[PDB]
């Protein structure tokens, strides 16, 4: 069904599908870590 | 009287053109045609790749393009190739300039239906 | 986007234009979620006021574009409108609250370099990633800058725009607008003393908010652009439709009227 969490998505052909990064991809990441 | 010219009476969009005494056509320029439901209007007609598209100067941008074509670069309505992109016909297709041919079957002769799919 | 940048192809796959026929132009963004769904703002489609009203046949759902005016044969595929639902709860009335709308196309979509669906968050997702300072990421072709008045920019681009822009807590979003906020929006943004800044604009609505998951690697529609006053001004945020929040609803009708 829809919505399972079991679909093949949010993977780019072009990027997370051939180990390429995009050019702010990291700034998201740099974003998770939080202050303690 | 005579003779009548019958334009003087008439309310074409763009021009008129005498028939008669007593009739007339509305005709638009060379690229334009009058609307089927609107005869006394004209709307844009391509049948090539690509025709310069229909831009009203009054208003910056605001285009217009022929069923079939899409606006691109230049402010030029540009061909959709229905058969290239898919989803328009399931059967055989042939792409045309506005619309595209559909041949839906299997069965003998095959039926060559316009603009619309099986 | 407002402060963004030319966005890489094949960057967000799952960004879709909403064209309408007539006139030729942008309508907004959209994404898509599915082969056969497409996600987008409701009040793209419809605002009574104005007497705004699209059906089906008043547009064009154009998916793996990257160029805002060029037709991009062979890259780009053009999908028909079956049918759009707009949420029956949709508040045009005042806050534009579930402005949301899903579009069921006439037939699946190819996947392909260009094209492929982005991911919904479910409940962990939604948790650990909707927080504020994480950084999400917005796309579209919408205004450059705020325009309709005098304004030194490009006004449209020429290609898919970008910008990564934090959440903002609640009562910071809260209490830049006297606009009433609900559970189903959230807002984000830059605050004055950052100094960097962005935000999304006219045309930019349907467009959406993801965020790459820290531990799958997916990337995930966390919102929808909705709304906002001005864009990019000075404590102000835009605000965005909270797609988690209105999931049930999502999976509702792509179940109810079929995959
Ligand atoms: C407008 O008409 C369409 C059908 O053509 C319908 O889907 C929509 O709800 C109507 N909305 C308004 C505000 O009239
Ligand atoms: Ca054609
Ligand atoms: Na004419
Ligand atoms: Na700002």
């Amino acid at each position: 069904t829809f919505g399972s969490g079991e679909a093949d998505c949010g993977l780019r052909p072009l990027f997370e599908k051939k180990s390429l990064e995009d050019k702010t991809e990291r700034e998201l990441l740099e974003s998770y870590i939080d202050g303690r | 009287v005579e003779p009548v010219d019958p334009c003087f009476r008439a309310n074409c969009e763009y021009q008129c053109q005498p028939l008669d005494q007593t009739s007339y056509l509305c005709v638009c320029a060379e690229g334009f045609a009058p609307i089927p439901h609107e005869p006394h209007r004209c709307q844009m007609f391509c049948n090539q790749t690509a025709c310069p598209a229909d831009c009203d100067p009054n208003t910056q941008a605001s285009c217009e393009c022929p069923e079939g074509y899409i606006l691109d670069d230049g402010f030029i309505c540009t061909d959709i190739d229905e058969c290239e992109n898919g989803g328009f016909c399931s059967g055989v297709c042939h792409n045309l300039p506005g619309t595209f041919e559909c041949i839906c079957g299997p069965d003998s002769a095959l039926a060559g239906q316009i603009g619309t799919d099986c | 986007i407002v402060e963004g940048s030319d966005a890489e192809i094949g960057m967000s796959p799952w960004q879709v234009m909403l064209f309408r026929k007539s006139p030729q132009e942008l309508l907004c963004g959209a994404s898509l979620i599915s082969d056969r769904w497409v996600l987008t703002a409701a009040h793209c489609l419809l605002y009574p006021p104005w007497d705004k009203n699209f059906i089906e046949n008043d547009l064009l759902v154009r998916i793996g574009k990257h160029s805002r005016t060029r037709y991009e044969r062979n890259i780009e595929k053009i999908s028909m409108l079956e049918k759009i639902y707009i949420h029956p709860r949709y508040n045009w009335r005042e806050n534009l609250d579930r402005d949301i709308a899903l579009m069921k196309l006439k037939k699946p979509v190819a996947f392909s370099d260009y094209i492929h669906p982005v991911c919904l968050p479910d409940r962990e997702t939604a948790a650990s990633l909707l927080q504020a300072g994480y950084k999400g990421r917005v796309t579209g072709w919408g205004n450059l800058k705020e325009t309709w008045t005098a304004n030194v920019g490009k006004g449209q681009p020429s290609v898919l725009q970008v910008v990564n822009l934090p959440i903002v807590e609640r009562p910071v979003c809260k209490d830049s607008t006297r606009i009433r906020i609900t559970d189903n929006m959230f807002c984000a943004g830059y605050k004055p003393d950052e100094g960097k800044r962005g935000d999304a604009c006219e045309g930019d609505s349907g467009g959406p908010f993801v965020m790459k998951s820290p531990f799958n690697n997916r990337w995930y529609q966390m919102g929808i652009v909705s709304w906002g006053e001005g864009c990019d001004r000075d404590g102000k945020y835009g605000f965005y439709t909270h797609v988690f929040r209105l999931k049930k609803w999502i999976q509702k009708v792509i179940d109810q009227f079929g995959e």
